[PDB]
Parts: structure tokens; C-alpha cells; sequence
């Protein structure tokens, strides 16, 4: 019943954990505690098998541990800066080659999977710093330039006409812009990792750069030059919606160094590069 | 040839060496010289493409001129064929010129991914189309020793474009006034 | 007996009288591409028994100082009979595998190998900025790579076995299809893996789908060290099918 | 876009825009 | 079923492409690959006819390629400037002779058809540049003056009363103004091209200027003179809704030079005037 | 029209707008080996579309003095893609063929080619006692043999076209599957031949089942001799299947 | 302006203004 | 989230968000 299901949604009780049943003393030639990890399987022994348990009714739910929940939180993926210093025409617009690899927090979470398919929700948080005192009337334009479309080279480039590309205009004072984007890949899922090249020569590129081109985000202050200089910083937040993930993998153990690559750097004292805290010895808790 | 109708024709003539190459181009829908064809122009208003392409060729020689040509499509993952033998191993059509002037070669959708980028992208380059002499251009005496050929392109039933974008095949460098 | 196994593929049959069961990667048995998931429209070629058979790679020597070994698929089989020919004559290929790692010693030897099959094992370089592993290094062929032997070059991948050659900790490799060859228990490991990719078929020349990693987690020890203890790998493609026929691709 | 259930406890799962990407978080399982 | 149709809308699966069927080897005196382009018809040969195909289920849709989608994107068609320099009364208002020919991006798309019929959605994006520091309280008036109605000649002209004309007032800080306009032509469709004149003499006008008069857009800063001078730039965006198009034509190959005319200019090196990139020779890919 | 033909095999399609029908050797269409006629017990590999496709051989020039040409099957295809690979990787092979000979000229040219498919064309040597044709000479590959050009060697076969290179008269070659390419009538010949042998499958390396012989019986003549008139042969295996897989046989 | 369908999955195709030009993008075919 | 009662005096106890914490003050007893 969709209504019962609805109640479960509201209470967050869609996925319930099993109860613990009462167990008793045993004397058997069936030893559940003994097994063989060589098989590559985890011994499914439960508490009732190794001790005498009481009956307990579980009320815990796994809803929050769902992939939708894990990746369904909006996090920052880019900080765009437009700092008017001495040349408005050159400093009033910029561009970014879109990717979800520049911020460690969300990158690490997505990378716990090999392939992921999801729709995106983008929320932008623009903040205008009044460097000289007033901010005037700031109107921003964020244009999505898919790979192939002409990238504007000046603040008045014809490409800004956005005759076909999707543009979002924001007026200072109005609520934060937000829009959704359908799964964009040309494949069935996004590659979080890609053990391949775009060719078979010594100079072929390796990794997700080959498969994950999302195009360019071009921004510009629509307002013409003003007396007082401003510094507009637009923070882009991304959230995954309607998510699916395949083949889980180990979490990133060392810091990230670059986008589209698993490369890392190690110091002379590697224990400083990982989160493992050295133990005094085996018996010191 | 640009700025002349001749940029649309390929000239054929009696060969002295066998299996010579006639022409070679990329199959990528928005690459040159496909870019300015109607399908290339429309594909440039989109980011993704998929489907099979139909290439047709019409012979313009005299009614008494004969010729057999091999048209081949080479799927990616290899360089363009260096010889007829190399090209012949891929998808191909042997065209015999006769009463019916036109022939069609279909470039099947053979890709890893369901779609490819319309813009030149290494990962999604679709391969090549090469044309070679199967036999030779033969004519009777007193007949022009060269002839032209016209090339067409259109999409098959499975052709499809996706994700609208602005075209890079046209620009505006100044105001358009009255 | 649950300790015995016989695997027949094509004209090859492999046995082991000391196994630790078998693992089917992600619980999916390999199978041919269905028309609902297909994208390439030409009819696939399916060599069947002439390609879906066991191919034995070069044996390696396991000694007290070994750090590990790794092979990439389908690269490791590029020069193996009909399977190899098909991957170079066609743009697209698709295949699953039965991997059988062999290593016998004695009841007086001890040691443990961790055998893992990793999908999309995108290797990393250490302290080399944004320079990525070169094509040549991630395509060693049947010889595979002996960890800790190669004289470093710029495009040389990471040889840090404890960081999985990619920046993640060794202890968590168990999240991938795996088995252990604990000398006191078994003398072989068998893993059957299905085709895993974000596309139905792919270029076998430029994309390695699976990586076979073998790391000795328990040092080989005995009181008869002069006796060499090799490790031999036999891999059998399953449901191999190729598409996009043309001339043979020649690499390098 | 309205999925009207009844039980009375009536549910109104409205989809305000015409693209599936526009909807909120997915239901579970 | 309108509900099933609705689902198709949400999923964008209204127009599905056909499947590829399995084919087999053939030996026949029926040669589909052979035809005659002289007829003016395209040979309808499909992949199954020239190679041995496998069966493949298509999931691609043509919805996005619909005329509604192609022309249903809002693009800039005019940039109105009101720059207060030294005379408020003269510089605080302006007028524009409406047309969709001044911006290449949307112009080229509409011109891929000979006749088009559609309703219009106009969205305006005003940005006030504080030239002297503050912007005060900016209120704008955009009045549509149909051909024949009196055009204001001063910022306080009686015509601004808008007793009948449609005017839109915008207050700085409020969301972007937007309104719809029904198909305006006196004919059944708009002429994208017109091989005709408004007379039969050597001085008669040629082209769409004869048929496409939409009137005038008159703008003014309603606010009276302020201490601090401002520069208000209003960008007009246009989108076609409920569209129909007839007789497709070749896309514009060279730059546009003027409105209402197909005129163009050619340099001494024509290859620079078109998007065609010169080939080294016939066999160089 | 009965003058037109389209033959599609795998990824190849061949056309001709001037044919003289087609011949099916002995009225039997090629087909796979049935279990009642089989003898080898391993499961056959059937490459299907990757081997059963048209392969175009080296073109030859036809001039007023040409004496003839001949190719042997499967020898002529030994170096042709997947088909070639399969015949060397396997002991046994079996296949039928579609042979399409191409030759266009003009309505002012005249000449006639006799195209014949001979089963077991056991060549003879002339005036050399009991010395038989050497392996190398009966295995020219795709180049075939140009009659009357080769500088005689002891093991060189007969070049007497009028004696069918085997001691029988040319005029009786018509008892074998054949067609004529009479320039005034057609510009191609098509012959489909089934597998013919006293055993169900055989070694494709040491036994040539069919021989394609082309003899110009009416001299090529025209008033525009400078225009070269080539002869091109395209052959497509049919129902190719191989058995007895092993390493690749290397000849010579 | 409400086109109420039922399937329950109820559709509400509301037209907020009284002129046809005011409605959004057209349906296809 | 709509608890539709009828008596006509119809009650619409709507819950706009999907978490119980989001609702307003509780009813009494
Ligand atoms: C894997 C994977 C998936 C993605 C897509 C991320 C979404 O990227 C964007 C962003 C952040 C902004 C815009 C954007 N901003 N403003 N507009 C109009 N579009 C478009 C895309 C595709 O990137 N990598
Ligand atoms: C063909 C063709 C169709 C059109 C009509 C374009 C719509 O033009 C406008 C615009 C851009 C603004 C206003 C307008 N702005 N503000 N108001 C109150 N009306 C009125 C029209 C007719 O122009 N050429
Ligand atoms: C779904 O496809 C359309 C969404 C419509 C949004 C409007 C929802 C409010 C409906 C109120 C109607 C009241 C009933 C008489
Ligand atoms: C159509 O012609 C009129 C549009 C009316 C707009 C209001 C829509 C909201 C209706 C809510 C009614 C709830 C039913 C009891
Ligand atoms: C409860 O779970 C969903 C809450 C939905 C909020 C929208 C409420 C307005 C509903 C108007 C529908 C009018 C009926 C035709
Ligand atoms: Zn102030």
C-alpha cells in the first residue's frame, strides 16, 4: 500500500534490521565459528551462534545508509572567482572545465564505487564582496557550454547570446539559483575509474579524462563596468539524485593531488601520509 | 577548389597502377569535409550523436564509361588503411557502374558507447571511409578520359542527435545593423 | 569431495585436489550480450571453443622477498591463439574469464597469497605530479609485472603494494572478488568473473577491464628453501565475442 | 504530476516539472 | 491514455527510433544499394541491407530534435542601453524597431525554415551599472508601440500614459519581467524569407522588411533625475512556443551583415569566409 | 532485372549490373558438416561473419598475349584475416566458397574468359620424368600464377593451358562448374561451390580442394589498347568451420 | 484551466492564464 | 501528506515535507 509505504518514508523505517533471538547452550559437532577465509567468503556467523543471547526487538533502520542518502547531500565542487582588479573587460568573465574531482569531500564518496549513474542538482551561492564600498546592481550569467559549442573569448562575445545553450541569470538579492541535470553520459554509467587510454601509443592519455568530459561552465557579470570594483565568488554545490552505484571499492587512503588521476605523493615518513596512527606495540590499546 | 562547384566532385580516370586510392575522409559527422553538409550542420547544434550513416555516390561519366570501385568503412582502433587489401578487410561495397548511376554504402553504428560526441574527441572518433579502384576506368575511343563523381550523405533510420548546443560552424564578429 | 575441482573449457581440463571453493565475481556468471543491452549493430563473431579455453601464462617464482605480481585483462592474453587474433582484428570485444591460480608447496611450508580481481584498476604514479602511467607499462602482456623490480622511469606506475598501486589500503582489497592461497589449506584459487563495464562492448586494445593482483600477505617460509615454489596462472575467456572486423591492429 | 493515494490519509506525490531529473530524492529499495 | 502520454513526456520518450533487425547473407538480383539520385529522392537503404546485422533494441528518442525543442530555447535578441552621460531628459529613454535579425545565434536557427508560426515568450534582464556609486531606486517602463501608435519624443511625452498600449513596469530588485505574445502576423505565418517587393519600381524595397514590421519598443527610466548617473542595459530574450515550421532550407554559411537581407561580403580569400577547412588533398583525412 | 546481382556476405556486399546468372557447383549449396558424416570428435569452431566474407585478391592485367591464370583454394586465402588465422591454428578445416570474378571493358572491346572451378586439380610436370610439382609452386597464395611467365625450375608445374596443366584437353574443361565472361555480354562471373572431398574435413595447409582457372579463349581486342583491362577476383568462404586447435602452423 | 486525468496517477495540466499564448511548451506530434 | 476528513467541513492536515520532525506542534492527549 503506497500509503503504508509513505508512512515508512516519513518515519524512515523502510529498511529494518533483524531481531536478535534467544539462544541456548550447545554441544555439537557443527562448529559455525570455524570456517575458511581462503574461499573469499565472509563467515556469516551471528551473535546467537557464539553466546547465549536474549530476545531483543530491533528498531534500527538502514534507510540513512542507502546509496541515495550517502550521495544525496549537496557539497561544494567549485569556487569560481571574478575579481575586478584593473581591467573590467578581462576580469568580468571566466570559464571552468567541469568535473567532480577538485574537492576531496564529495570526490572521495563517489570514488567508493567504480560506476555510478545519477541525475544532478546544482545550487549556486554567489557572494559579492564590496572591495571599494558599494556593489551596485549585480546580475550574473552562468552559461553551460557543451563540448563543441563556441567558448566566449570576451565579455561581449556573441556566444553569450545563448541561442541554444542553457544559461541561468541571477540578480543579486534574489534567492540562490538551482536547476537539475539528467544523467549526461554517452555510456550507461559514469566511470569513477577507467583503466584505459584514448589510443595505443606512448603519448595516449590514461584515466577518466578520456571518458569524463562534461564541457565548460562560462560565467560573466552581466552588468557593465561600475565605479566600485567587486569580487564575486560563486560556489557551486552538487547533489546526486536517483542514484545507482556498482562495484564498491576501498576508500582513498592518501590525499588527492590531481584531477582525473589516482596519483599521489609519499613523504619519507609514510605513516604521516595515511590516517593510521602508529601503535606502541601489539598489546597497547 | 573552395568557392567553386568543383569542390563537390571527385575526378576519376584510367589508371596505370592497380588498386589506387581515390579519396579518404573521416566518418565523424561533424568533422571536415562532412561538417557543412545539412546533416553535419544540424549535428553541430547537438552534443551527442548515434546511428548509421548513408553515403551515396553518383557517377557522371558518359553512358559508355565503365568502372568498378571499392568503398570501405574502417571501424576505429586502427589507422586508415594504406592499401586496398587493408581497407577491403573492413565493411565495404564493390560498386559496379552501369545503368543505375548511384550506389550507397552504409556506415553501421559500431561503437563501444551508445553515443559519440559530435565534436572531435579521440575517445569517440568513428573511423574512416576510403575509396579504391576495384578494376579500372575504361572508355571506348573518342570518349572523355576523365569523369566526375558526386558524393552524398544522410542518416539511416537509427540516426539520432542529443543535447542541444550552439553551433561552432557560424559566428558573429560584429553588430548586425539595419 | 569439496576439496576437488575439475574445470573443462574447450580442449582444456584443469584439476586441483586442494581447493577452497570457487568465487563467482559479483555473483554473476558470464553470458553473451543481449539485444536489449547491445549498441553496435553488426553480427558478433563468437569463436566458441577455439577462444574460450585455458591459456597458461609465464610462471613466476615466489620467494621470501616477493612483493607481488599483477596482470591486466585482456592484455595478458593478447598473444594467445585465436583469442589474441580476434582482439586485434576487431574494434570491439567482450569476454568473461575463469582465472585459476596454481601454487603447491608442502605440509612443511607456510605462506599465503591474496588473489584479487579488480575492475578498472586505474594505476597511479608516485611523486610525479600529473604524469600518468604510460601505455607500455600497463600492457606487459603475459609476463605481467613483478612488483619491486622495474628500474623507475617517469611513466612507471606505483609499485607500492600496501597502497594497492592506486592510493587505497591493501587490507580493503577484500571488497573485490578474491580468494587466498594459504599453503596449509589449498594449492589453488579459482575465480569466475563476468564482463563488467559501463558499455556493452569495448576496445580490448585500449581498455583493460580486469586486473589480476597477487600479493603474498604471509611470507613464504620452510626449512627447504632451495626447492623453488612457482606460481602459475591459467586464464580461460568465457563467452568471448567480437565485432567491427577489419585489418589487424598492430600496437607500438 | 500527481500520485493520489487514499487510506482518510491521502498522499499527493506531485511532480511539478515535466522532466524526471527534476523530482526529489528517490524512494528506497 | 493522457496519463501514459504524460509519462512519455516526463521520460522524453514520445518519439522512439526503430530497432535494428537481424539480417542474413543474400544472393539476389534485387540490389537495394543501387539506385538513381537523378530522381531527386534519397535511397532508403538501411544497415540491414548492406551487412549482416544483429538484433538491437533501440532506446533513443527524437523528442529533443523536435521543432518545438529546437526553437524553444530563450536567446538574446537585443541589448538596450540607456547611458546617462550629461543630459538626463535626452538619455533616459530610447526606442527600438523590433526584429529577430540582430543576433546571429537565434536568427540562423529560425532561418533554417521558410515560414514559421509561433507564440513568443519575452524575458528581460535589466542590469543597472552604478557609474557614480549609488543606483537609488530604479523603475523601468517598457512600452510596446504597435505600428501607427504615437512614438514618444521626450521622457515625459503623453504617449507614456499607455492608455491602450501594453506597458511593463519593473522595479529594481524584483524578479525579471516576462510575458507572452500571441502570433502577431496579419498573414498565416511569419515570412523568414520573402522574394518580393512593396511595389514594382526601381526604388521598391526588397525582402522581409516589407512584410515583417512588428512596431517599436520604447523604454524609459521612470525615476526622475538622480544625483548619481547610471547605465541601464536591458537584454531582451526571446523564445518560441507552440511552433510550426514549413519548407526547410540550407543554414546560413557566411556571416550576416544586415537585418532583413541575405546580403553578405566576401574577402579575396573566400575560404576564410566559410566554415569549410581546406583539405591538403583528397586522401588526407 | 536478371542482369543485376547483389551478394552480401558478412560485412561485404558485391554488385554487378551485367551478370550471366550464377552457377552452383554440382547443384549443392554449401553447408555445415552433419553428425552422420563427421569423424573428428571435437566441437568445431565456426567464425561465421568474421571469416565468411569477401576477400579480394591481387588484380591481374589482361592483355592480347595473356595465356591464363590460376589460384588454388584454400591456399589463395591463407593470409586473409580471420579465415587465414583459423586455417593455420587448426589441423582440420572445411569450407565452401562464392567466387566472383570481375572484368569490365567497353562496348567496343571484345574478348572472352573461361572461368572454371576444378576439384582436385592435380598438376603435371612436362618432360621431367616422375618428378612432381613442388609444394611451393602449387601454393602461390593470393598472387596466384600467371601462366607463361615463370622461369622453369625442375619442380615447376606445366604451363600448357591447352592441356589444362594436367594432360587433358582445354575444350573439355566445361564438364566442371564454369562460366564465361564474354565482354559483349557480361562483366562478371559468379560461382558458388560446396565442399567436395572424400573425407568430411581435411588439412587446409596440405590439401587444396578447388582450383580457380581463368583462360582467355577469345583474345582481348579493341582500338584503345592503352586502357588497361584488369581482372579482379573476390572470394568468400561459406560455412567455414575448423577443428583440432593447437599452436599456429608456420610453413616453409 | 485544469485537464485532470486519472490512472491512482492523476495528471493536472493547469493553464493559469486565459490566453493560449500564455501556456508552456507544446506537446509533441 | 494529506489527512482529508469530511463532515461539508473537510479537514486537510497536510505534511509538506517527508520527515516527521518537519511537522508542526503535536495534537493533545
Ligand atoms: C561524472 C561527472 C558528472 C558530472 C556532471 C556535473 C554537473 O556539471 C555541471 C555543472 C556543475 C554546472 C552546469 C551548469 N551551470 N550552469 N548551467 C546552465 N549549467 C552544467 C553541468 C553539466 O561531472 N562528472
Ligand atoms: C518574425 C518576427 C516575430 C517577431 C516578434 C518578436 C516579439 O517582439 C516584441 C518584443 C521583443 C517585445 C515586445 C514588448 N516589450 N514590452 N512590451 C510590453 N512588449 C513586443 C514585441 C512584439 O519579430 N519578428
Ligand atoms: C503534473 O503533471 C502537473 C502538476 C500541476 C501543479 C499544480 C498542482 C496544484 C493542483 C491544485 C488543483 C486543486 C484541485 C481542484
Ligand atoms: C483554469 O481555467 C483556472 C485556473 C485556476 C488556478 C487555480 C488552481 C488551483 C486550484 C486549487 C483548487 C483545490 C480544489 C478543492
Ligand atoms: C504529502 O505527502 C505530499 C504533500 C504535497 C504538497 C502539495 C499539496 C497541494 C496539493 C494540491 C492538489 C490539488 C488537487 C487536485
Ligand atoms: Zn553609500
Amino acid at each position: 500500500n503506497p500509503v503504508e509505504r509513505y508512512v515508512d518514508e516519513v518515519l524512515n523505517e523502510v529498511l529494518v534490521v533483524p531481531n536478535i533471538n534467544q539462544s541456548h547452550p550447545t554441544t555439537s559437532n557443527a562448529a559455525p565459528v570455524l570456517d575458511a577465509a581462503e574461499t573469499g567468503h565472509t563467515n556469516k556467523i551471528q551473535p546467537e551462534d557464539t553466546i547465549e543471547t536474549r530476545y531483543v526487538q530491533s528498531s534500527q533502520t538502514l534507510d540513512e545508509m542507502s546509496v541515495e542518502s550517502f550521495l544525496g547531500r549537496s557539497g561544494c565542487i567549485h569556487e569560481s572567482v571574478l575579481d575586478i582588479v584593473d581591467n573590467y573587460n578581462d576580469q568580468s568573465f571566466t570559464k571552468w572545465n567541469i568535473n567532480l574531482q577538485e574537492m576531496a569531500q564529495i570526490r572521495r564518496k563517489f570514488e567508493m564505487f567504480t560506476y555510478a549513474r545519477f541525475d544532478s542538482e546544482i545550487t549556486m551561492v554567489p557572494s559579492v564582496a564590496a572591495k571599494d564600498g558599494h556593489i551596485g546592481h549585480i546580475v550574473m550569467q552562468y552559461m553551460y557550454v557543451p563540448p563543441g559549442a563556441p567558448i566566449p573569448t570576451t565579455r561581449d562575445d556573441y556566444a553569450w547570446q545563448s541561442g541554444t545553450n542553457a544559461s541561468v541569470f541571477w540578480q543579486h538579492g534574489q534567492p540562490f539559483p538551482r536547476f537539475s541535470l539528467p544523467f549526461l553520459s554517452i555510456a550507461s554509467a559514469y566511470y569513477m575509474f577507467y583503466d584505459g587510454y584514448d589510443g595505443d601509443t606512448y603519448k595516449s592519455r590514461y584515466g577518466t579524462v578520456v571518458t569524463n568530459d562534461m564541457g565548460t561552465l562560462c560565467s560573466r557579470i552581466v552588468t557593465s563596468e561600475q565605479l566600485h570594483k567587486v569580487k564575486v565568488v560563486t560556489r557551486i554545490y552538487h547533489k546526486a539524485k536517483h542514484t545507482k552505484a556498482w562495484c564498491p571499492r576501498p576508500p582513498r587512503a592518501v590525499q588527492y593531488s590531481h584531477t582525473h588521476t589516482t596519483n599521489y605523493k609519499l613523504s619519507s615518513e609514510v605513516h604521516n601520509d595515511v590516517a593510521i596512527r602508529p601503535r606502541t606495540n601489539l598489546t597497547t590499546v | 577548389n573552395i568557392g567553386n562547384v568543383s569542390m563537390y566532385t571527385v575526378t576519376l580516370s584510367p589508371q596505370t597502377k592497380l588498386a589506387e586510392e581515390i579519396f579518404a575522409i573521416k566518418v565523424d559527422i561533424a568533422s571536415h569535409p562532412l561538417a557543412t553538409t545539412l546533416i553535419g550542420e544540424i549535428a553541430s547544434y547537438f552534443t551527442h550523436w548515434t546511428g548509421s550513416l548513408r553515403f551515396s555516390f553518383m557517377f557522371c561519366g558518359t553512358a559508355n564509361t565503365t568502372l568498378k570501385v571499392l568503398l570501405a568503412y574502417t571501424p576505429p582502433g586502427i589507422g586508415k588503411p594504406r592499401s586496398r587489401k587493408e581497407a577491403m578487410l573492413g565493411t565495404h561495397v564493390v560498386w559496379d557502374v552501369g545503368l543505375q548511376s548511384t550506389v550507397s554504402l552504409v556506415v553501421p553504428w559500431i561503437s563501444a558507447s551508445q553515443y559519440r560526441f559530435t565534436t572531435p574527441d579521440t575517445y569517440s572518433s568513428a573511423g574512416y571511409i576510403t575509396c579504391w579502384y576495384q578494376t579500372n576506368f575504361v572508355v571506348p575511343p573518342n570518349t572523355p578520359n576523365t569523369a566526375e563523381m558526386l558524393c552524398f550523405v544522410s542518416g539511416c533510420k537509427d540516426f539520432c542527435l542529443r543535447m542541444a548546443r550552439d553551433t561552432d560552424l557560424h559566428k558573429q564578429t560584429g553588430p548586425i545593423t539595419q | 569431495s569439496d576439496r576437488i575441482i575439475q574445470i573443462t573449457r574447450g580442449d582444456s581440463t584443469i584439476t586441483s585436489q586442494d581447493v577452497a571453493n570457487a568465487v563467482v565475481g559479483y555473483g554473476v556468471w558470464p553470458h553473451y550480450l543481449t539485444p536489449q543491452d547491445a549498441t553496435a549493430i553488426d553480427k558478433p563473431t563468437q569463436p566458441d571453443t577455439s577462444s574460450n579455453r585455458f591459456y597458461t601464462l609465464d610462471s613466476k617464482m615466489w620467494n621470501s622477498t616477493s612483493k607481488g605480481w599483477w596482470w591486466k585483462l585482456p592484455d595478458a592474453l593478447k598473444d594467445m591463439g585465436i583469442f589474441g587474433e580476434n582482439m586485434f582484428y576487431h574494434f570491439l570485444g567482450r569476454s568473461g574469464y575463469t582465472v585459476h591460480v596454481q601454487c603447491n608447496a608442502s605440509k612443511f611450508h607456510q605462506g599465503t597469497l591474496l588473489v584479487v580481481m579488480i575492475p578498472e584498476h586505474q594505476l597511479a604514479t608516485v611523486n610525479k605530479g600529473n604524469v600518468n602511467a604510460g601505455y607500455k607499462y600497463t600492457h606487459p602482456g603475459e609476463a605481467g609485472r613483478e612488483v619491486g623490480t622495474q628500474v623507475e622511469n617517469e611513466k612507471q606506475p606505483s609499485d607500492d603494494n600496501w597502497l594497492n598501486f592506486d592510493g587505497t589500503l591493501l587490507g580493503n582489497l577484500l571488497i573485490f572478488p578474491h580468494q587466498f592461497i594459504n599453503l596449509r589449506s589449498n594449492n589453488s584459487a579459482t575465480l569466475i568473473v563476468p564482463y563488467v563495464n559501463a558499455v556493452p562492448m569495448d576496445s580490448m586494445v585500449r581498455h583493460n577491464n580486469w586486473s589480476l593482483v597477487i600479493i603474498p600477505v604471509c611470507q613464504l617460509q620452510s626449512n627447504n628453501i632451495s626447492n623453488i615454489v612457482p606460481i602459475t596462472v591459467s586464464i580461460s575467456p568465457m563467452c568471448a565475442e567480437f565485432s567491427g572486423a577489419r585489418a589487424k591492429t598492430v600496437v607500438q | 504530476g500527481a500520485q493520489v493515494s487514499r487510506q482518510s490519509l491521502n498522499y499527493f506525490n506531485i511532480n511539478y516539472f515535466k522532466d524526471a531529473a527534476s523530482s526529489g530524492a528517490s524512494r528506497l529499495d
